[PDB]
């Protein structure tokens, strides 16, 4: 249940309750990760790697990651060493600005722009299957440690702009994420367990369509299911409501690859 | 006859009092619009123990709502709930506009030309016979 610990593979606790942040401490007395919403079998899949579907995908992504492609003849390897250590920590502080761009950056968008102008590669599709799994690796070798995005500096407007998609009603159903996960967190939407609609977990390994999601793949979903029209995937709406979504669950643990309904 | 959504006389406490179609409500047929995503989605966030398979816990249990609430109340709700329950999450449905990025359905497609409503005239009426039952 809500309350029971996350240790996964017997080794990496996961925070799964915390402090609200100080932004967010109006609205909640406490931020807590999906997964202590979810039933104790759902809950079972994510303790261990083997019983963890979005781990199959994290391992051929392993491979991917030493394999030259593109015209440059170079891997993911030949740059940034073992995965385990050039990109550890990294999904921890992303979304983020970016000095060669100057810009907030997604961990899609640098994996693209490394694809592109590094290596000679084409791009993945955003939410495709080949990024989701690389970002799923990225997420994974930094486990249990604390999500921590900036708010403040260069990053502020675009936190700001996340703030206010947050809290802006869509669709012909009209209705923010907030609207459901803010102020009826903890109730059901039919049989679903309303969460707090965190991103710690992601990319998420999901039992109604097994496969891994991108953060902009929800999103997306979240805005069509209001009977709205979605934010372009890799949008700069999108961009900036994934920087404020983290910033809701700074403090929990990173999760991903995580299983959900 | 059908009075259109802009049409519809709503007094200063959401109440609407006339129906929107003469044309009888069916309780057999509201009951069924309910269930379905695609019309109502009624289910997804309230119990009626009367239906009998896993109601949302978002808006209240319906049993009895027709013992403390008047026809026109309750029909004022289903035409723009926003207009007796301010800054509720329940969707407005006899309403065609002042949203935001609406589309078609679960599409994911903008609405180009006008709104239809979320739910019908006969689709309202039949939802209010079938919400009058429930004493
Ligand atoms: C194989 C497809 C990959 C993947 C998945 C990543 N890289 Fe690179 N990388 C390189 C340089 C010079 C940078 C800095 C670029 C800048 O400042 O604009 C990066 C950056 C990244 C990141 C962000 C890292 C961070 O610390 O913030 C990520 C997630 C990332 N890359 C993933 C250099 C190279 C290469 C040089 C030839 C090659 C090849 C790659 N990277 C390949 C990949
Ligand atoms: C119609 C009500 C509704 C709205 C509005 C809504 N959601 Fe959700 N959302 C749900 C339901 C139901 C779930 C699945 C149960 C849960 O919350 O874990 C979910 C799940 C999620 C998750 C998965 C959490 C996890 O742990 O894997 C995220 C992230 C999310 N929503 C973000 C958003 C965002 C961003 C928006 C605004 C675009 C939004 N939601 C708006 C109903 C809603
Ligand atoms: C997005 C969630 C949502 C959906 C979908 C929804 N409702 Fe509601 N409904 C609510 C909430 C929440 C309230 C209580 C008012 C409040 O506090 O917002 C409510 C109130 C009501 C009431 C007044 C009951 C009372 O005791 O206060 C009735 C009747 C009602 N709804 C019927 C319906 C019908 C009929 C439909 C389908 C056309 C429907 N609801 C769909 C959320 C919803």
């Amino acid at each position: 249940g809500p309350d029971d610990p996350l240790v996964i593979n017997g080794e990496i606790e996961i925070v799964t309750r915390a402090p609200t942040p100080a932004h967010l401490a109006d609205r909640f007395d406490e931020i807590r990760s999906g997964w202590t919403f979810r039933t104790d079998d759902t809950q079972a899949l994510e303790m261990d790697d083997f019983e963890n579907s979005g781990m199959v995908f994290v391992e051929e992504a392993r491979a991917v990651w030493d394999r030259p492609e593109g015209t440059e003849g170079k891997a993911c390897a030949d740059c940034h060493g073992a995965v385990d250590d050039g990109m550890y920590g990294l999904r921890a502080v992303y979304p983020k600005y970016v000095e060669s761009a100057g810009k907030v950056r997604t961990v899609e968008q640098m994996i693209n722009a490394c694809r592109t102008s590094r290596m000679g590669a084409p791009e993945w599709d955003y939410i495709g299957p080949d990024m989701t799994a690389m970002v799923a690796l990225i997420a994974s070798v930094s486990r249990g440690m604390p999500v921590s995005v900036a708010i403040d500096g260069p990053a502020q407007s675009t936190w700001e702009k996340g703030r206010e998609i947050y809290y802006t009603r869509y669709g012909q159903l009209d209705l923010s994420c907030a609207s459901c996960h803010e102020q009826y967190f903890d109730h059901y939407i039919r049989a679903d367990h309303l969460s707090q609609g965190q991103i710690n977990g992601f990319p998420s390994y999901r039992l109604k369509n097994a496969r891994l999601n991108a953060v902009h793949d929800r999103f997306r979903g979240c805005i069509r299911d209001t009977r709205g029209v979605p934010f372009a995937v890799g949008s700069p709406e999108f961009v900036a409501l994934e920087l404020y979504v983290a910033s809701r669950g700074n403090g929990l643990s990173v999760e991903g690859p995580s299983v959900r309904n | 006859a059908e009075v259109a959504p802009g049409d519809v006389a709503i007094d200063g406490q959401g109440h609407v009092a006339r129906p929107l179609t003469d044309a009888p409500g069916d309780p057999v047929e509201g009951r069924r619009l309910m269930t379905d995503r695609s019309v109502g989605n009624c289910i997804a966030c309230h119990e009626v123990t009367e239906m009998a398979q896993f109601p949302g816990t978002v808006g209240p249990s319906l049993d009895g709502v027709a013992a403390r609430y008047p026809e026109a109340m309750i029909r004022g709700i289903l035409v723009n709930s926003k207009n007796v329950f301010p800054e509720t999450v329940m969707p407005a449905y006899y309403r065609v506009e002042g949203f935001n990025r609406p589309g078609i359905a679960f599409t994911s497609k903008p609405i180009e030309g006008e709104i239809r409503p979320l739910m019908t005239a006969g689709q309202i009426e039949d939802v209010v016979a079938y919400l009058m039952t429930l004493t």
